């Protein structure tokens, strides 16, 4: 299954280097800028790579919803995470001409009783989400737990 | 410039007060 | 509390005796006069401009350099003292401040450290703790060193001209000629084509 | 100052002097060598032959290169005087 | 390395122009190294002293970044770039560092 | 103290004259060349701090 | 280019050294300006006033920037602002208000 | 001319010559950019740069004269004229715009009287 | 013509010569641009620049005489007379327009 | 680079360049030790040392900017950020820690 | 490096160079001895030796930064940390121990 | 590591060099004698001799760090720690014993 | 104080002068001897062509060994002025 | 220049007050 698509050559190369180091089989889709990898490893690998910093309405909505769902699924592969919800809020093509807008994301996680996300895991989530959405800076990702505690500084 | 920094400071304070209220009002 | 008027007159007329000493040791007169003497020595002729002209010109340059300090003293000390708003001693203490700042700005750290070592000074602290009797000799020493630093590099172009002329003359063969005799007009030419006087005044003023 | 804040300045000054005096000394040496070799080839016994070629060569070199050396020296002295206030510290 | 190009002494001013260039180069280099940055361009304006008045002007910097296709810079990033450039220039007040993107948006 | 002070400033003139004489420039005055170098020396080796400290020690010793 | 300076003689004087520095700066600034998406080519002219002396409160320099845009690539207000900032910073003591930005049709983009 | 003009520099170059050459160059580059303006077919820039004077009642100011040849019928807009003014003024240290004259190929003054 | 001359390799020259050559070159280029104005077939510019002093002694101001030959019947517009004035005045450091005389091929003062 | 750079035989050198070489060498060695720290894959150190005066009372203090690239996911601990600060500050005569900036490969100010 | 570094000395050696070379050599020998202590696999010492002045308001004492790499699991004893401090402080004229920072290969500050 | 070791270095030795060489030689001989002490297998002595400063109201004093490697299990006696202290202090003009640190191969401070 | 000390300081002073002047004098002597033997080999005799390379060689000598002389003489003067208050009588 | 910055500051303040009102008035 596709690990990543639409990668820069630089990111692609970095991702391939990491996969080789981890001894994970991979197949870079020919001229598809995509890297199909073991289906059962896709989510774990996305997270791991994120930790190392790598890399119509209905459709949009659907797309957005699909993206949200995928991101949630990936985040749920983290050990301490029981469930995750991702909400993406990219304003519709800035109607206002002068004012400038920017995409943001809100991530809510339900943690396993007695478990917490560490700083690394938190950073991985933030990176994963930011990288998935064009123009979404890490700073515009808010990560909260079930109790509403802000995890991202 | 500085006004935007002050406004962001106010927004963060308001958001944290909101979250503190929500935390106890949730259970 | 204030001094009597007779005491004020006595102190005021006695203090005028230290005017040459103040001008020499405490102001910019020393550096300018040393640089001017070194420049005459460097011109190849020892007494071309009479000492009187150089002394008057150095006095004018010192006045122009110190005019901001004089204005600060007048605002802080002279004007409120003459209007009978502060006493004489407090006026002197207030007026010593801008001159202290001027002396400090041109004072070498090593000079101040040495003269504080010789005066048994222990925990000095703020640059605003140095007494006048310690600050003054350090300022004089720093001024002498700075004047020498300026003079020995003022000497350089004239030595270059002397060496070039002597080398050309002797390599050509005429080794019996005195190189300085032929070199002096060229030193004057270099000084007048560079605008040596104007540029030298500019450099001396900018040195502060 | 520092030995370096002085050695560098002296090196720059003597560079300037070397650039100023290089053309005259070079043409003088070349002319003297040429006249001496010509004299030895003909086995002429004389010591004062080279002086007049030397003097005309130096005179012509001065005429040709005077503006260049004078401008170089003037510029060097001007920058030295402008930088003088910062030399003390 | 431009500094060390086996070049006979030219002039202090030439030395100065060079030093400025080398610093610009290394700063751009580190800025590019950063993940989101594809290429950086740093321009330094070191201030010129006055004539007779004592006025220490503060230097200024202009930084242009080209970001990875699409990816943007976070605010913390808008802060770390500022810190690095300011520190690399003797007496550079951060507020005199301008950071701009490949589209002409002022990030600072 | 003064006569041991005098020695380096005459040493410099001696070496200046010898160097001038090596190259045959016998008509160049050595004092005019030596004076800037003597000033440079007295600038370099803290001309006044060392002298001040030496005199003060000379009293307290 | 900064190259112009590297390949140079030894007989060049201070005036030449300065003029060459000015040219090099003009080149690099134009370069970065072109490297901005909407800009196809840039042309920077600097007027750096010489030493004062005969003047009193001295004076500050000025810049003129001409940009050629890609077909229809209008510069945004923020872009114009960023061009201003870059040019002003690259020139010691350049007051932004003395930077003029003009397009290939002669429209003044700044003021 | 312009920047290329200052290439083959013989050692014998008086400061006067160095300045005049700098002037000639600046003129060339300015004319160049002005021609690069769409409506402009060729430009000619003349600079009058007078070294200074301390007395105010005896101080004038740098001045410029710009002659443009336009493409057949390509009249310059008011904003264009303004941009030409800005560019020329900026390129000359301390050039007060009001001392820039812009004229066309027919002798019409495009700038202010 | 004018600028081309100034270059002609030459070493036996004095400041005086350097100045006179500069004056000639300026005259040439000005005449050139004036001819390059539609109605003008040929132009001739004469400059009178006063030798300057470096002292504080009488400033004065330079003067110019411009002779134009027009194309058959191509009369110059009041604006044409003006723009010529502006150009010539600007090209001469401190040239007060009122000291520019413009004359045609028949001896009519267009000024 | 570093001490090897400082050594490269060279005679046409001045005091200013000499110092510049010292600055470069210090930067190199500091980056070296920083990389030699487990979580750090590569380091880049920039020093801003101000011009010294022999008497001018005006006093200024130097500054440093440190960029680190971490190993995949190797976040630096707080105590770590502290040790980097200490090392860089000590290596620069009179460097006040508070003038040391530490940044990661993503532009986060540690 | 260190004492060996000061062997092939070309005549052209500015006092500045002399000093810098002395600093380098001291750093080298100190790192060397620090490696001699058992638990230490490699050491790196950085010295900041500066100007003194006199104004008590602004005095900056000499400072040192010591990075140690330990043998797998060879944690340094409190006493060990104390001995490293003493050695480094003594080797630098007027080095106040409190200005010696000791750090491990993971970035843990072993001193304070 | 040897008095005669540095007793060469050709010439052109700035006195700074002469001092540093003395310091090294003293360090070497002291380490040597310390090794001679039975329980000691190897010694390393570091001297910090302050270069006099006229900034402090009075002169500061030097410091020493001594690292010893002992023979397997050869613990040093208190009296031995005392004798090492005395020797090192005496060998350095004005070395106050209290400024001598003695450490073993395991990093235990014996002082 | 003792005459042995006086003569020792005088001798050391003038050996310092010898060390300062020896490189320049020796370089000039070697250049002159080389030019003279070349003249003898080529049978060329003008008394002025031996004066040309001597200046260039001696001036290069300051480029190469000048910092060493400047550092030696300053160290000598510094030590003399520091030891002045201990040789007083 | 500065007037536009002040106007944008006012617009941001007004927009944030509007959003805060809408947030509670929505549920």
């Amino acid at each position: 299954r596709t690990l990543f698509s639409n990668l820069s050559d630089q990111d692609g190369g970095a991702i391939v280097a990491q996969l080789t180091q981890m001894n994970i089989p991979y197949r870079f889709a020919n001229g598809s800028g995509a890297i199909e990898v073991p289906a059962d490893k896709v989510h774990e690998l996305r997270l791991r790579l994120a930790q190392q910093g790598l890399p119509q309405f209905s459709e949009q909505v659907n797309y957005q919803r699909a993206l949200e769902g995928e991101l949630a699924r990936t985040i749920e592969t983290l050990g301490p995470v029981k469930s995750a919800r991702v909400h993406l809020a990219m304003p519709k093509p800035s109607l206002f001409v002068r004012e400038q807008k920017s995409p943001s994301a809100s991530v809510t996680v339900t943690l396993e009783p007695g478990r917490a996300l560490d700083e690394g895991q938190i950073s991985a989530v933030v990176h994963l989400v930011s990288s998935a959405v064009a123009g979404l800076p890490p700073g515009n990702v808010t990560l909260v737990d079930q109790s509403g505690h802000l995890l991202t500084q | 410039d500085l006004n935007d920094a002050q406004l962001k400071f106010a927004n963060d304070v308001e958001s944290r007060i909101q979250r503190r209220i929500e935390a106890i009002l949730s259970p | 509390q204030s001094w009597s008027l007779s005491v004020q007159t006595l102190v005021f007329i006695t203090s005028l005796t230290f005017l040459p000493a103040i001008l020499l040791m405490m102001t910019s007169f020393t550096r300018i006069i040393i640089v001017f003497g070194l420049l005459r020595n460097a011109l190849g002729t020892p007494s071309a401009p009479p000492n009187q002209v150089l002394l008057g010109l150095a006095l004018f340059l010192t006045f122009f350099i110190m005019s901001p300090v004089i204005d600060k003293i007048y605002v802080d000390a002279y004007q409120p003292f003459s209007e009978q708003k502060i006493s004489m001693q407090e006026a002197l203490d207030k007026g010593a401040q801008p001159l202290r700042a001027f002396m400090l700005r041109q004072t070498r750290e090593a000079d101040l450290a040495l003269f504080a070592r010789l005066a048994n000074s222990g925990p000095l602290q703020g640059p605003e703790a140095v007494p006048m009797r310690i600050l003054l000799p350090a300022y004089v020493t720093s001024e002498l060193k700075t004047a020498f630093q300026i003079g020995f590099t003022i000497f350089i172009p004239f030595l270059i001209i002397d060496l070039v002329i002597a080398s050309v003359l002797m390599a050509l063969g005429m080794m019996m000629v005195p190189p300085a005799t032929i070199a002096l007009p060229f030193k004057l030419m270099l000084f007048v084509l560079v605008d040596g006087w104007q540029l030298l005044m500019g450099s001396l003023a900018q040195s502060f | 100052m520092t030995p370096e804040s002085v050695m560098m300045m002296g090196t720059e000054a003597m560079k300037v002097a070397l650039a100023l005096a290089a053309p005259l000394l070079l043409v003088a040496l070349i002319t003297g060598l040429i006249i001496s070799i010509l004299q030895a080839a003909t086995q002429i016994n004389e010591m004062t032959l080279s002086f007049i070629p030397k003097i005309v060569a130096v005179f012509i070199a001065i005429i040709v290169a005077g503006p260049w050396m004078l401008n170089l020296l003037l510029d060097y002295v001007r920058t030295l005087f402008s930088n003088l206030p910062y030399i003390i510290g | 390395e431009l500094l060390d190009q086996e070049k006979f002494g030219i002039s202090q001013f030439s030395e100065q122009v060079n030093y400025q260039r080398a610093l610009e180069g290394e700063l751009a280099r580190t800025i590019e190294t950063l993940g989101p940055v594809k290429s950086a361009r740093v321009h330094l304006a070191m201030p010129k002293p006055s004539l007779f008045v004592r006025e220490q002007k503060s230097p200024s910097a202009s930084v242009t970044v080209t970001l990875e296709p699409g990816r943007a810079l976070d605010e913390g990033q808008i802060s770390a770039v500022v810190h690095l450039v300011s520190s690399a220039v003797a007496g550079l007040p951060p507020g005199n560092v301008t950071l701009v993107d490949q589209s002409g948006h002022l990030l600072t | 103290i003064g006569f041991t002070i005098f020695i380096p400033f005459l040493i410099i003139d001696l070496v200046i004259a010898s160097v001038l004489m090596a190259l045959g420039m016998m008509m160049v005055p050595p004092a005019t060349i030596a004076l800037p170098f003597k000033l440079m020396l007295f600038v370099l080796v803290d001309g006044w701090q060392l002298l001040m400290g030496s005199l003060a020690q000379s009293f307290y010793s």
